[PDB]
């Protein structure tokens, strides 16, 4: 109920956010981030929603060099909703605050971007996120110490026919 | 990645000291990003994140600093499958046929047309997870599959675990709050604090099995491959449940890797075993930490830390911007011995000559022995009892070493060795006295930055990974977030670099402009204090805010 932050950024462009609650501070790291690197958020969040198929086709890899369509199965597969439900639920009020303000400070900063900072400007995957983008990107972070370095191997997993 | 923590034994100054130096990609969805957090009164955290993260996961704040570095401790288990012999999508627990779970996804496909169509595909699972086949190491046949399962599936602890660290006061803090969440799910964590206290962790989410279940519970071929492969037609063979462990079938804080001291703790990628050899970490299940030989960089930092001199920050810096392979350390000295027996072999003749002019670096300067040292050493990691003194368990820090020149079998194919490296390289386009900078570079637009360093696995501390790409080679990762802290009573005082700059976008001001400091290894101020932030003739601030 009013996000908030207070901003600044010494040399090099490293941002100091100072805010009264996680909300606020939120909205100030997704601002600041999204001024610096909005295309890379962008990019990986497509990757970890399973679009890159959709956006790019099926000859082009993720920026961890899958194969769009076996990198689309993986993802849809490992960030079903009722798994990023089950997710979202387990978390404090704290840490729901500190993505709500995320996104929100994201998608601020997406609202009055024109180009100065941001290449991809106009692209249609370009666009606002939600607190379920950030689980996705989350989740998709925690399985790379386990079943995301087998990501290929699940995609080709299918029974045996009537071989000899 | 490396870690160095130091305590009151062994700094300068008897404080504590943190030297952080992870190894990640230098794009994508791990990039780091700096930045300093704040909520007056009860949040004040400076480092760096990964994207999409509210929290800061490499860092310092007043009396605190703290890093990790990916654990060897395993993070999921295969499960091989005994399939029913009369239907190989049905597979056997304690006897009983149980049916696999047939989930379907559907995913958009862009065509060349423009147009989308829907694509459907079955995953299968099991009890224990998804089935995986790797062709020709996993398969799924008619009489065995493969399901994993993914330990950190379940940890929905991970975000508050990293602003629980956050809010961290001291050393002793920070262990009661990683332990008491259990929500680091593949890392090590070291952290020094003002007091002067050095603390490794070996704490995250690993699957526990008691150990009376392990010799039955393994698959004997693939563990001894490196595989966590347990048996899955055994219902025993379930993760074991602790009631003080934090999620159901992971190991209990107790039964994971602690040391706390005062002189140092160190760990590059290797197990906790030998994180300060003064005190070997010993005894724990082979899920969680195994007594393996360690890499040259683990080697390389143990042969500047140990004794009794103190350490101090400049020390900790110069350990990375040494460049320093320390690969050649073992084998150069009787490499050189092998080219002065062999002069006059014309093809051994350019080689020998780059090798011995070779400062033994991978700095910007470096010579060319540095490439034919690389191309010889992937020779030599492949031949059979070439080392003088092989690995030796009670001389874990000084072996193996040496090239085995007394045999003339070893003789004879490490200059073979050496003469197919040789080629290799001159079959290559490198120029007359191409400098190792001329050679590793990063792009940025249309121009190039000279990076030094090299890659891990030759012992240079200042790992860095590149790709050919063309004329050169393209830096893909490596040497990433630094920081270097200690503890001056004005506060806390932290210097280090952002290797590729805080912005991926061509566009921005801070694109490339750290990537030249790194370059040159001119590491900065990281600004904590209100007046260090004030200080700085490039501030600039911006306050905003909307409704909810
Ligand atoms: B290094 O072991 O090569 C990489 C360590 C990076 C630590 C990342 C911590 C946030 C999940």
């Amino acid at each position: 109920t009013g996000l908030a932050a207070d901003i600044r950024w010494t040399a090099y462009g490293v941002p100091h956010i100072r805010a009264k609650d996680e909300r606020g501070l939120g909205y100030g790291i997704g601002y600041a981030y999204a001024r610096d690197n909005a295309c890379l958020l962008a990019e990986e969040i497509v990757t970890a929603r399973g679009e890159r198929a959709r956006y790019f086709g099926s000859e082009g890899k993720s920026s961890a060099e899958l194969d769009n369509l076996p990198s689309d199965i993986f993802y849809a597969w490992l960030n079903q909703p009722e798994a990023l439900q089950a997710f979202w639920q387990a978390q404090t009020p704290a840490v729901r605050q500190l993505l709500e303000g995320y996104a929100a400070g994201f998608n601020r900063f997406l609202r009055e971007a024109d180009g100065k900072t941001t290449s991809c400007l106009g692209q249609p995957w370009l666009r606002a996120i939600a607190t379920d983008d950030l689980l996705r990107l989350t989740r998709r972070l925690l399985v790379e110490g386990g079943v995301g370095q087998f990501a290929d191997a699940l995609v080709a997993a299918a029974p045996p026919g009537a071989e000899k | 990645s490396n870690a160095i923590a130091v305590g009151s034994e062994r700094s300068a100054d008897g404080k504590g000291m943190l030297l952080a130096n992870p190894h990640f990609p230098w794009n994508g969805a791990m990039r780091f990003y700096q930045m300093h957090l704040t909520i007056p009164g009860r949040l004040d955290v400076m480092g760096a994140s990964l994207p999409g993260l509210p929290v800061v996961n490499i860092g310092f704040s007043r009396h605190l600093a703290w890093t990790h570095t990916v654990d060897t401790s395993s993070h999921f288990t295969l499960y091989r499958l005994a399939l029913d012999p009369k239907d190989p999508r049905r597979y056997l627990v304690d006897g009983r046929s149980l049916p696999l779970e047939e989930k379907s996804v559907a995913i958009e496909v862009r065509g060349a047309d423009g147009k989308l169509s829907r694509v459907e595909h079955k995953v299968y699972q099991s009890i224990y997870g998804p089935l995986v086949v790797w062709p020709g190491k996993l398969d799924w046949n008619r009489s065995e599959a493969y399901a994993l399962r993914d330990a950190n599936l379940e940890n929905t602890r991970v975000l508050q675990q990293w602003y629980s660290i956050n809010q961290a006061s001291d050393v002793a803090d920070l262990r009661r709050r990683v332990e008491a969440l259990q929500g680091i799910p593949w890392v090590n964590t070291l952290a020094a604090d003002e007091q002067g206290n050095a603390l490794y962790m070996n704490q995250s989410v690993v699957p526990y099995l008691k150990p009376e279940l392990i010799p039955a519970c393994a698959i004997p071929q693939l563990v001894a491959e490196g595989l966590p492969a347990l048996q899955g037609q055994d219902s025993r063979c379930a993760w074991s449940r602790d009631p003080a462990a934090a999620q159901a079938g992971i190991t209990p804080a107790a039964q994971l890797p602690v040391l706390l001291r005062r002189d140092f703790v160190q760990n590059s990628n290797d197990s906790a075993w030998l994180t300060n050899p003064a005190s070997p970490l010993q005894g724990f299940s082979p899920l969680v930490s195994q007594e393996k030989p360690i890499g040259p960089r683990a080697r390389y930092a143990l042969s500047r830390l140990q004794g009794k001199q103190p350490l101090e920050a400049k020390t900790l810096e110069e350990m990375v911007t040494a460049n320093h392979v320390f690969s050649a350390d073992q084998v150069l000295p009787d490499l050189l011995r092998l080219c002065r027996d062999n002069q006059g072999e014309k093809s051994l003749a350019r080689a020998c000559a780059a090798l011995a002019q070779w400062d033994r670096g991978a700095n910007l300067d470096s010579g060319s022995g540095f490439v034919y040292f690389q191309r010889f050493m992937q020779r030599f990691a492949e031949l059979d009892g070439a080392w003088k003194e092989p690995f030796d368990a009670q001389r874990p820090l000084d072996t193996p070493q040496g090239i085995a020149l007394d045999r003339p079998q070893v003789a004879t194919q490490v200059r073979q060795a050496l003469a197919d490296a040789a080629a290799e390289v001159e079959k290559s386009g490198i120029p007359d006295g191409a400098r190792w900078g001329d050679l590793q570079v990063s792009t940025r637009g249309q121009e190039r930055i000279a990076i030094p360093g090299g890659d891990g696995h030759f012992g240079v501390y200042n790992a860095i990974q590149s790709v050919r790409k063309g004329d050169h080679l393209e830096v893909v990762g490596g040497t990433s977030y630094i920081q270097l802290v200690t503890f001056p009573e004005e506060g806390p005082k932290a210097r280090g670099l952002l290797a590729f700059s805080q912005s991926s976008d061509p566009r921005s001001p801070h694109y490339r402009d750290q990537t030249e400091l790194f370059s040159r290894q001119q590491w900065q101020t990281l600004p904590f204090s209100d007046r260090q932030i004030d200080a700085d003739p490039q501030l600039q601030r911006l306050s905003i805010r909307e409704a909810a």
